[PDB]
RNA sequence: GCGGAUUUAGCUCAGUUGGGAGAGCGCCAGACUGAAGAUCUGGAGGUCCUGUGUUCGAUCCACAGAAUUCGCACCA
């Protein structure tokens, strides 16, 4: 009950399952959601649909906090990425700006077994 | 009505339409005597309640066969509704033929039984795989 | 000996507006699958420790008894 009114909408999109974490201008997450939090096991969570439900719920939960506008920050590729976005464009919030803050590293990290 | 003309054919075994229409119209007669409603109106509603909307098909997509939900066409819903009503009628235990149809058309409006179990089973298979909804087709 | 806790359908347990006996698992069947599995649905399954009393009616109150468990007490 801090009525943030405006904040940021982090979208951790991945091939495993997208996870949304709404926050304020500072960066303190007010609430989050994920396909797993929606009830999905682990294989169906990656679906773009499980991303829409996670985006809307993560949003609605924030509606309670009193937030109206948010800034989406997309990270990492994967199904449900664009789905989570449009899911946010709707709901009860106003997407003021979208940004692809996907890290995509430079040079000094040994890739995992799957990547090597 | 063409619907009634189509329903009398599925009850026509060995080409005896004269006797077929005899049991049909005799059912609508006893149907109005048992229920205070027009035989025609009580007939249509009976076929409307027995119709699926989304059917799940099996498809090999790369590795295994996934179940993808798909919409049904209006031409098959009429056939199934007609077929499942006559089969359920021949399942009743009343000797009178016209009576098996009259009661079935009534219970079909009340909704409950095996035909309903299959309706729920299919409705359950659907939505259960909502994770495959994006494949509307 | 004494006190506390516990004593519901096979198992594990919920159940105090006293007036519905119920859930999970299990068992059987159905659906599904080539089929088996898993999941979903359905059914069966209860002297609800025992007796008596209290009320119009008690699993759900009182009293008495029994069993389980625990602390304590006893132990040339």
């Amino acid at each position: 009950r801090k009525q943030v009114s405006d904040g940021v909408a982090h979208i951790h999109a991945s091939f495993n399952n997208t996870i949304v974490t709404i926050t304020d201008r500072q960066g303190n997450a007010l609430g989050w959601a994920t396909a797993g939090g929606s009830g999905f096991r682990g294989s169906r969570k990656s679906t773009p649909f499980a991303a829409q439900v996670a985006a809307e719920r993560c949003a609605d939960a924030v509606k309670e906090y009193g937030i109206k506008n948010l800034e989406v920050m997309v990270k990492g590729p994967g199904p449900g990425r664009e789905s989570t976005i449009r899911a946010l464009n709707a709901a009860g919030f106003r997407i003021t700006n979208i940004t692809d803050v996907t890290p995509i590293p430079h040079n000094g990290c040994r890739p995992p077994k799957k990547r090597r | 009505s063409e619907l009634l003309a189509k329903f009398v054919n599925i009850l026509m075994v060995d080409g005896k339409k004269s006797t077929a229409e005899s049991i049909v119209y005799s059912a609508l007669e006893t149907l109005a005597q048992r229920s205070g409603k027009s035989e025609l109106e009580a007939f249509e509603v009976a076929l409307e309640n027995v119709r699926p909307t989304v059917e799940v098909k099996s498809r090999r997509v790369g590795g295994s066969t996934y179940q993808v939900p798909v919409e049904v066409r209006p031409v098959r819903r009429n056939a199934l509704a007609m077929r499942w009503i006559v089969e359920a009628a021949r399942k009743r235990g009343d000797k009178s033929m016209a009576l098996r149809l009259a009661n079935e058309l009534s219970d079909a409006a009340e909704n409950k039984g095996t035909a309903v179990k299959k309706r729920e089973d299919v409705h359950r298979m659907a939505e259960a795989n909502k994770a495959f909804a994006h494949y509307r087709w």
